[PDB]
């Protein structure tokens, strides 16, 4: 495309394309799938969560894991800057309680986790963030459910799905998705979007799910997802 | 598209982290090899031992470092390196027990690690240093536990894994070792390491060319196995097979 | 001492759905006053308003400082910054110079933006909040102020007795106060409707 | 006949001399006496400047895609030869055909005709016509979303 | 092969050569010429003025400044770096006075000087480039009068005659064969306007020099125009 | 490749990247300055605008102080921030020293800002070249031009930008003693050597004067019509 | 190649990567505005409006910088949300020290002398993001500003930057009246310009949003026009469009 | 190549070329060998008198850091002197911090810590010289390590480093080292150097020996006139038995 | 080479640094010195360049503190910084020790300072060759001292452009040092830089220095008419 300028992130090509950035969207593109949905009364995220083989411990490193009591995060791209990502997240949240005592609004939560990325995408001597995280919250009375990209931009997901698939499971999305909906159904819908691109059986301990409604986030446990699996099948 | 090779922080228009893949291939550069492999209520590791000569002092010539007085860990790789980590990974651990008043579990070790080698990945300062480090160690709670430190900042858990140079094919050894009877005992799961280096390596260890360290829920110390006990071992395998 | 110095007097209470702070006007340095207009009371948003009193220099720096930060939050957030929010914001900004602190008393009094419930602090010049349900003092006299508020409050109160109430308390405050009280302005806060008086003082 | 290059071993030298022979003709000694030139290009910024030299070429004529109206007039033309059906809208299906070159109107009406083939019909209706400007104007988009929100 | 060993200043050839300093150097050239000639009775500095067109009142091309009130400074190269060496070299002079109540000798000020211009690229000091400026100090100190040639390389040398600038080459020549080590004062300005009639573009006249004397006496003192004139007269 | 770098030389010796911001100053609408006896008058072509767009935010000539004026050519942004710096330094000199800044001062100042600004490599140079007229507090019609290289030098009369060979060219035939005798007859030099560039003569044309002891003054688009009525008669009866 | 940093001069003096930004400030959503007597509006389009996108924040381009002053982005999100920040910021700030609403001249002066910076300092790449700026202040009344991505800024009665900016210029310089608008005719104008500049169907409710700045009882307000006003707008402009097709026909 | 500049950049096998060239640069320069007898440890080198213009103990590479270490360097002399300093330096600020003399093995890890740490970086180029330290204490008997430009702290009975360091460990391995006294592998050590060396090729030549041990009561030292003219005398009558 | 001698911090494909070796390439650039001692005196020779017949010599020999001097062949920019160097240490060591700093230390430190910046990509190496000619309690010394950060003990060198005929001669005269009185002492000084210049040409009052230290003895630097006692009795060819 163009060329040179690929290699520095403060250099616009001709036509205005950050081609650093672009590079770092593919490269979340080509990660493990996930998934949310906005639930009428709650949010849902899912991720595929297969490993490599059965030596690899699926108990030590989650995915969907919580930022405070109220939200939780998910990823797609690579886990140590999702680790990064998230270990900052849960300092800025801790930040704004303390300053303010009043649980972080997700919409703030988001807009500063993408302030982040941004500091961490405008000098020629770092690498742009190669993750891309949703972020599911039960602020006020209604949920919310954003997705945040290593450009620093944000945006308030009803329900998509990032990684390999990510176009299969938009179209399975925009497909089955209704507003009236409810937290239980929302759970089987991310269950069967991620079915429709998952390879091999889907067991209940290589697949990870995390709720958020008014008693706020939590990563549902392995015999939780066992009964949701044994539901829809 | 390959110019985005000689930076770290350069990504390919495929998304890849080619100098993060060279030194994984730097990982499989040391010739050595290791294994680590926890039981019921112990876990053991068991390294290649390379003295190619009667004038290198044994003695100080090793791949294994007890962190803390309940951690060890196995080192792969290039050698300064390894010894520069294991360091890291000590004044981590100290720093942890001084700070928070009890000692580091592994799992936070090898995670503290990982962040250390992702900020090396991501800010474009120094070259991440390629050795692969495993950790060994014994939780108050979950019993026995087994991690890694490749040089990517990546950190899973374990019941058994194999770094170096013939990490797959030790990797299919143990898995299918692992799809039966999985809880072993601590002979047992000595045993299953040492056959399974015996077997890629295609050759039967004396007991000076190799070193092999264990943590027991007894005895939660890192202990190097001495030459007598790594032959008894092995003789008693051997005979009994 | 640093509060005597400007003196001051500030007060609220809450009754039913309704709050009422109300403070004293004057600026003298030590006894020689100066003005009798100065505004130690301060509209954070529709229905929140804050009653420093202290060291004038200190009230005006906070005064305007929590302005600019409040700007910030407002327009940063999109809502309004609620009482109990407001309350951690200006603890966090007193004690961010604890040594060597804004010699004030600040005493929050609003409605909720959401339910309407009356709302009232006070805090310390390091940010100690102190939440009440009946009411809150600050500045010089705050003793007669205490004295004042107590025996003339009651709960479940209804607005226009309430600012009678209020009216009355510091008056008879700033009567006895020295340094301070050169009159008296009061401000009702309804649901609907913020009601401003300039009650009769005696000017000496 | 483009922007000339620097002529070395990667340089067309007989095709760039050949485009000087025709600059000389156009103008040079002797000026042609009742010649005129339609030449005809789809991009002209690379055309060498000695020919949009006006005299070379005295004239300049954009091409701009219809503006609607020059596109309802093609249909007109091409279904002329059309057994049309009452009821139809030919307006309509040029509102839904927004920055459509001539030939894909034109590729429009042959695919709704194919589409009315396709009952073994001599029809062809509203519904027909849509169809055929969906399936001509098959645009491939960017689905990511996040290349696409790049710039708000 | 001269396109890897002059992308910085800190990069050795292979003949061991600072090649952006001897760039340095060539860019000395592109000043107009200046002639300062030293003798027992004084220093006289004479520089061509190049008015690149007139309407340019002559009072900005100062090819000739005054260093405290016994030196000189004649100049050839970039007016930026005049301008910061004649900084420095007032303000050298002036902090000698101030400490040591004296006047700083011909030679401390032009080391000073080039102490300044020394700081190529060192991470210590804030200029990255050589100073494309070439100077001369003529003054008067205890040591007699006295005529210092500054270059950009921050090496200085005494002269008791030198020439800078465009007409350097052209002009060294005409020294040597002019002179013998007594004259007098205005023998050496005879000799000099002489040299700069010679290399000059223009006819000699009035304006489009600069002339300027350092002698044991009196202090630094611009000749006007009415003196211009005198001595153009029987040059 | 002896080239984009500020700090590498070339083997004539030159910088050519300040050459080139020079290069950048050539691209902008012409301004000429002139001074007097007790007048000092910049020019300037306006260019116009679209009727949609408002005037009073282009700028060319701006007053750094009581007696001194600055005329401008070159890049919008940097004038605005080499202005603004030049403002500054002007009261930050005035407290330092209880004395109205002199033209001289300031232009060096201008002078050492731009300079600094292309010694180091990580700095663009200020592409702009400027105009400084002002009265220095004895009283004098002072005028001096700086560089985008850090070089300042001190005019009677001269024009920047687009037309400045012509137009500094036209000063150099028709500037003499008696051509500024007065208080009128500098500015009608300034209107005829604007107008071998601007087109309308009073719908392009900006001038601003400068009177010993008294503030700036921008001539008002009718007098710059009478004016140039006056010079149009004049050049008429002298046919 | 004169154009791999943001501090290089080309041989003709010019900074490819500032036009390069500039020209690369044609792919943001399209933004207008529009000046009148009565008051000061501006219009923009949603470049995206997939259907399982929510409506969190009640607007995307347009943001309030303080009580007398709104500005609308159109570039790089990144960079827009970074100068929304920073620009409030400056307001809040100018506040803070006179105890008065910064001009918005003040503060297009400011944003642009930070812009400028970007453009000129070291390696930093220049805010690739256009604004609108319209406020009310004492001293000019009413007042609409346009900035580049270049730090330069320019006062106008009346423009637009993003997609298809070309077009819509030419529509307000055809049609807009110097003096005698309203606020009125200016949303219709407004309307009918994004209408023949989007090219997308019909120009949906939802596709679009408007702010309206307007001095009331000595306090300014800005309001963002409602799904419903819009909906109006929208519905008596096609009426226009409908009673002038029917007399032409 | 490509991948070779800058020491930061992994090739494609994994192999950081500029160590490697560090590698070969002190695979390049005068030999050095050292023993660790019982009761001891003895260094030689073979210094190159590059010219007779330079006096004899010009270019000492057997330097002592601390009292009870020798420091026997190999490669590139300006990396040797300054490895040395820093050495000293640390040595220093141990016994400044845990007022006990410093263990030679944690002072070969901590120089092994600063040689990597140098390698690791790109505006800096790895050590271009390896090194040898030794010692001897009553309570730690007798230590002998070797360090390269990777950074790596081996122990060793004996080892060899420079341009014949091969051929000298394949000699030192024909010897009684375990049991061996000081007196004995001092003139091991000089035959060993004698026989090494390439009169044909370097020319000029000169032997230096030191040791450490108990009879030094642990405390690092240069060779007595004497102890050194009888050590190569030794090492002479050797060399002409061999060659006869 | 083309892509391994841009900078200091690569190593060439040969176990060899480029740029050091071009340093030591530039000290050859400059014009001849030689030093040697006797057994109780240092001496230092040098031809001191004339840029022209008009302009003066430029100064050749350093006056380091009064028990030390030294004489350049290298860029004058990084020989006076380091003869700065040289005098700011030589003044510390005075004031915190009340005696003279060692010259052994002297040329330990500078070779230390010129080392350090041979591995870091922040400054070029310094491109000078130091003879450095002291008096300590110890005795005369004469040391060398490169870019390379290598300084030698030497009894009689010479550094400079065309050096290796001024070191045949030292090579051969060295059984007559250590045994010499000072005038001697200079005379073979002056002989070797004699062999070292052109036939052509001569030595100069004018354009040789000489500097000598020694017992009681603070250095002294002759140049111009001071040498005349020398090169009078000096033999010729």
């Amino acid at each position: 495309a163009e060329r040179g300028y690929s290699f520095s992130l403060t250099t616009f090509s001709p036509s205005g394309k950050l081609v650093q950035i672009e590079y770092a969207l593919a490269a979340v593109a080509g990660g493990a799938p996930s998934v949310g949905i906005k639930a009428a009364n709650g949010v849902v995220l899912a991720t595929e969560k297969k490993q490599k083989s059965i030596l690899y411990d699926e108990r030590s490193v989650h995915k969907v894991e919580p930022i405070t009591k109220h939200i939780g995060l998910v990823y797609s791209g690579m886990g140590p800057d999702y680790r990064v990502l998230v270990h900052r997240a849960r300092k800025l949240a801790q930040q704004y309680y303390l300053v303010y005592q009043e649980p972080i609004p997700t919409a703030q939560l988001v807009q500063r986790v993408a302030s982040v990325m941004q500091e961490y995408t405008q000098s020629g001597g770092v690498r742009p963030f190669g993750v891309s995280l949703l972020i599911c919250g039960w602020n006020e009375g209604r949920p919310y459910l954003f997705q945040s990209d290593p450009s620093g931009a944000y945006f308030a997901w009803k329900a998509t799905a990032m990684g390999k698939n990510y176009v299969n499971g938009k179209t399975f999305l925009e497909k089955r998705y209704n507003e009236d909906l409810e937290l239980e159904d929302a759970i089987h819908t991310a269950i069967l979007t991620l079915k429709e691109s998952f390879e091999g059986q889907m067991t209940e301990d290589n697949i990870e799910v995390g709720i958020c409604n008014e008693a706020g986030f939590r990563r549902l446990t392995p015999t939780e997802v066992k009964d949701y699996l044994a539901a829809i099948a | 598209s390959a110019g985005f090779d000689r930076h770290i922080t350069i990504f390919s228009p495929e998304g890849r982290l080619y100098q993060v893949e060279y030194a994984f291939k730097a990982i499989n550069q040391g010739g050595l090899t290791s294994v680590a492999v926890r039981g019921k209520d112990c876990a053991v590791i068991v390294t290649q031992k390379k003295v190619p000569d009667k004038l290198l002092d044994s003695s100080t010539v090793t791949h294994l470092f007890k962190i803390t007085e309940n951690i060890g860990c196995v080192m792969t790789g290039m050698t300064a390196d390894s010894r520069s980590q294991v360091q890291r990974a000590r004044y981590e651990a100290a720093n942890w027990k001084y700070k928070y008043g009890y000692e580091i579990p592994v799992d936070m070790l090898c995670k503290r690690i990982a962040d250390i080698s992702q900020v090396y990945t991501q800010n474009a300062e120094m070259r991440p240093l390629g050795c692969c480090m495993i950790l060994i160690g014994i939780d108050e709670e979950q019993g026995p536990q087994v991690y890694k430190c490749d040089p990517a900042g990546y950190y899973c858990g374990f019941k058994a894994t194999a770094a170096g140079v013939k990490q797959t094919e030790s990797t299919s050894f143990l898995e299918k070792k692992v799809k039966k009877k999985f809880d072993w005992t601590f002979e047992q799961t000595v045993e299953t390491a040492i056959t399974c280096l015996s077997t890629v390596l295609s050759i039967d260890f004396k007991p000076s060319e190799i070193e092999v360290g264990v943590v027991t829920v007894e005895n939660p110390k890192f202990r190097i196995l001495t030459e007598a006990e790594i032959d008894a071992h092995l003789v008693a395998l051997a005979e009994r097979d | 001492s640093i509060m005597s110095y400007n003196g001051g007097a500030v007060m609220a209470m809450k009754g039913k759905n309704c709050v009422a702070i109300a403070a004293d006007r004057r600026f003298g340095i030590q006894a020689q006053m100066v003005t009798t207009d100065f505004q130690k009371i301060f509209p954070m948003g529709d229905r929140l308003y804050i009653g420093l009193a202290g060291l004038a220099t200190d009230v005006q720096t906070v005064a305007q400082r929590l302005k600019f930060r409040l700007n910030l939050y407002e327009l940063k957030e999109g809502r309004q910054i609620k009482p109990y929010t407001l309350m951690s914001m200006v603890a966090n900004l007193l004690y961010e110079k604890r040594f060597g602190p804004y010699y004030t008393e600040p005493v929050i009094a609003g409605l909720d933006p959401k339910t309407f419930k009356p709302f009232i602090c006070s805090l310390d010049l390091i940010g100690c909040p102190m939440v009440t349900d009946d009411f809150v003092v600050s500045g010089t006299c705050a003793e007669q102020m205490y004295g004042m508020c107590e025996s003339l409050w009651e709960p479940n109160m209804d607005p226009d007795h309430l600012f009678e109430t209020i009216s009355q308390a510091m008056l008879n405050a700033v009567d006895r106060d020295a340094v301070s009280g050169m009159g008296v302005i009061v401000h009702i806060i309804e649901k609907d409707k913020i009601t401003t008086r300039t009650l009769k003082a005696r000017m000496d | 006949g483009s922007s000339r290059l620097e002529g070395g071993s990667g340089g067309d030298s007989e095709v760039q001399r050949t485009m000087l022979e025709l600059l000389n003709q156009l103008d040079g000694f002797e000026a042609t006496k009742n010649i005129k030139v339609i030449m005809a290009t789809n991009r002209i910024d690379i055309l060498d400047s000695a020919l949009l030299r006006p005299g070379r070429i005295d004239r300049k004529i954009e091409f701009p895609p219809p503006n609607e109206e020059a596109r309802l007039d093609i249909l007109k033309i091409h279904s002329r030869k059309m057994n049309l059906t009452r009821g139809i809208n030919l307006r309509k299906i040029a509102e839904l055909m927004p920055g459509a070159s001539g030939a894909e109107v034109k590729g429009v009406c042959t695919e709704a005709g194919m589409y009315a083939l396709r009952e073994r019909r001599v029809h062809v209706t509203q519904e027909d016509f849509e169809m055929a400007v969906a399936k001509v104007m098959q645009k491939d988009s960017e689905k990511n979303m996040s290349i696409k929100k790049l710039w708000k | 092969t001269r396109s890897e060993y002059d992308r910085g200043v800190n990069t050795f050839s292979p003949e061991g050569r600072l090649f952006q300093v001897e760039y340095a150097i060539e860019a000395i050239k592109l000043g107009s010429t200046a002639i300062g000639i030293q003798t027992s009775e004084g220093v006289c500095l004479a520089v061509e003025k190049r008015i690149t067109s007139p309407l340019m009142e002559p009072s900005s091309i100062e090819k000739i400044v005054e260093i405290d009130a016994h030196i000189g400074c004649a100049m050839s190269g970039l007016i930026a770096d005049a301008k910061t060496l004649i900084d420095k070299a007032r303000v050298e002079t002036q902090n000698h006075w101030f400490t040591y109540n004296e006047t700083m000798t011909v030679e401390s000020v032009t080391q000073a000087v080039s102490n300044l211009a020394l700081q190529f690229g060192e991470e210590d000091a804030a200029m990255s480039r050589p100073f494309g400026v070439a100077l001369l100090f003529g003054g008067v100190d205890e040591k007699g009068p006295q005529l210092f040639h500054m270059d950009p390389s921050g090496t200085f040398v005494q002269c008791d005659a030198r020439a800078i600038g465009s007409a350097s080459e052209g002009a060294q020549s005409s020294l040597q064969e002019v002179y013998h080590k007594s004259m007098t004062l205005k023998e050496a300005i005879k000799s000099s306007l002489i040299i700069l009639k010679q290399v000059m573009e223009e006819k000699l006249n009035a304006t489009n020099i600069e002339l300027a004397t350092v002698q044991p006496g009196q202090n630094f003192h611009m000749f006007t125009k009415e003196e211009l004139e005198e001595v153009i007269k029987d040059i | 490749s002896y080239d984009r770098a500020i700090t590498v030389f070339s083997p004539d010796g030159h910088l050519f990247q300040v050459e080139y911001a020079q290069e950048a100053v050539k691209k902008g609408s012409t301004a000429v300055g002139v001074r007097g006896r007790d007048i000092v008058v910049l020019g300037v072509e306006k260019k116009s605008v679209a009727k949609l767009q408002d005037e009073r935010t282009v700028r060319k000539i701006c007053a750094l102080d009581d007696n001194v004026c600055m005329a401008f050519a070159g890049l919008t942004a940097d004038a605005r921030i080499v202005i603004n710096r030049a403002r500054v330094e002007c009261q930050s000199h005035r407290l330092t020293v209880e004395d109205p800044v002199t033209v001289e001062y300031i232009t060096r100042y201008i002078a050492s800002l731009k300079q600094r600004y292309t010694q180091s490599n990580g700095r663009r140079p200020f592409g702009i070249s400027a105009l400084i007229v002002g009265f220095d507090f004895d009283g004098t019609p002072r005028l001096y031009q700086t560089d985008p290289s850090g070089t300042y030098h001190a005019w009677k009369a001269n024009a920047i930008g687009r037309g400045a060979k012509s137009v500094r060219e036209f000063l150099e035939k028709n500037y003499t003693d008696e051509a500024i005798e007065t208080d009128d007859l500098t500015i009608k030099l300034v209107i005829k050597a604007l107008l071998e560039v601007v087109q309308s003569g009073g719908k392009n044309i900006e001038l601003a004067v400068m009177r010993r002891d008294q503030s700036l003054k921008i001539l008002n688009p009718e007098e710059i019509e009478k004016y140039v009525a006056e010079i149009e008669k004049e050049k008429e009866e002298n046919e | 190649r004169y154009d791999s940093r943001t501090t290089i001069f080309s041989p003709e003096g010019r900074l490819y990567q500032v036009e390069y930004a500039m020209e690369a400030i044609g792919h943001a959503g399209t933004c207008l505005g529009i000046l009148a007597n009565d008051g000061v509006l501006l219009a923009a389009e949603r470049r995206n409006i997939h259907k399982l996108l929510d409506e969190v924040f009640f607007s995307e381009k347009i943001y309030k910088l303080n009580e007398d002053m709104a500005c609308s982005v159109a570039g790089i999100t990144s960079d827009a949300n970074v100068l929304t920040n920073e620009l409030r910021l400056i307001a809040q700030r100018y506040l803070l020290q006179y105890q008065e609403p910064i001009p918005c001249e003040q503060l297009v002066t400011a944003l642009c002398d930070i812009k400028q910076a970007y453009t000129q300092f070291g390696g930093k790449r220049p805010f690739g993001v256009s604004l609108l700026y319209i406020g009310w202040d004492k001293h000019y009344g009413f007042q609409l500003y346009q900035s580049d991505p270049s730090g330069n800024y320019g006062g106008w009665k009346a423009t637009c930057i993003g997609n298809n900016s070309a077009a819509a210029v030419s529509m307000l310089k055809q049609d807009y009246k110097e003096g005698e608008m309203t606020l009125k005719s200016a949303l219709a104008l407004a309307i009918k310009v994004l209408n023949k500049t989007m090219d997308v169907s019909k120009l949906s409710a939802e596709k679009v949003e408007i702010a309206t700045l307007t001095r009331e009882n000595g306090k300014t307000v800005i309001r963002v026009l409602k799904q419903k006003e819009v909906e109006q707008l929208i519905k008596k402009h096609e009426e226009e469009e409908a009673k002038a097709e029917r007399e032409k026909k | 190549t490509g991948y070779d500049l800058s020491a930061s950049t992994f090739s494609p096998d994994g192999r950081v070329f500029q160590v490697e060239y560090a590698m070969k640069a002190v695979e390049n320069s005068s030999t050095a060998i050292g023993i660790r007898c019982k009761d001891g440890v003895v260094f030689g080198v073979e210094k190159l008198v590059l010219s007779k213009l330079y006096e004899e103990g010009s270019n000492k590479r057997l330097f002592n850091v601390d009292r009870h270490v020798g420091m026997a360097v190999a490669g590139l002399l300006a990396d040797a002197r300054s490895l040395a300093d820093i050495a000293r330096e640390e040595a220093s600020n141990f016994r400044s911090n845990f007022g006990y003399n410093i263990p030679l093995k944690h002072l070969a890890d901590r120089v092994a810590m600063y040689v990597h740490a140098y390698t690791l970086y790109s505006a800096v180029r790895p050590f271009g010289c390896s090194f040898m330290l030794g010692s001897y204490s009553v309570n730690d008997g007798a230590q002998l390590y070797m360090i390269d430009p990777s950074g790596v702290s081996y122990g060793y009975w004996g080892c060899a480093i420079g341009k014949a360091r091969q051929a000298a460990k394949t000699e030192i391995e024909k010897l009684q080292m375990k049991e061996m006294t000081c007196r004995d592998i001092v003139k091991e050590v000089a035959k060993i150097i004698y026989i090494v060396h390439d009169e044909v090729k370097d020319k000029a030549f000169e032997l230096e020996l030191s040791w450490v041990g108990e009879l030094t009561n642990g405390r690092h030292e240069i060779v007595p006139k004497d102890i050194r003219e009888e050590a190569e005398k030794y090492a002479k009558e050797s060399l002409k038995e061999e060659d006869e | 080479r083309n892509q391994y001698d841009n900078d200091v911090t690569v190593w060439s494909p040969q176990g060899r640094i480029h740029q050091i070796e071009y340093a030591m390439e530039a000290v050859k650039q400059g014009s001849a010195t030689v030093g040697l001692k006797s057994k109780t005196h240092a001496v230092l020779v040098a031809l001191k360049r004339a840029q022209s017949e008009l302009a003066a010599h430029q100064k050749k020999i350093l006056h380091v503190d009064n028990h030390i001097g030294i004489s350049i062949a290298g860029l004058t920019a990084d020989a006076r910084l380091l003869c700065n160097f040289m005098r700011q240490e030589c003044l510390d060591s005075r004031f915190v020790f009340d005696r003279p700093l060692p010259v052994s230390r002297l040329v330990s430190l500078i070779g230390s300072k010129t080392q350090i910046p041979t591995q870091r990509y922040g400054r070029r190496p310094y491109g000078v060759g130091l003879l450095i000619a002291g008096y300590d309690d110890m005795g005369p010394h004469i040391f060398q001292t490169c870019p390379s950060a290598n300084y030698f003990d030497c009894r009689a060198m010479s550094i400079g452009a065309r050096s290796q005929s001024a070191r045949t001669y030292l090579e051969r005269h060295m059984s007559e040092f250590m045994e010499c009185n000072l005038n001697e002492l200079v005379k073979h000084g002056l002989r070797a830089l004699r062999e070292t210049l052109p036939a052509e040409q001569d030595l100069t009052t004018k354009n040789v220095s000489i500097g000598i230290v020694g017992k009681d003895l603070e250095f002294t630097i002759y140049d111009d008419d001071d040498v005349s006692p020398f090169l009078e009795g000096l033999e010729e060819r």
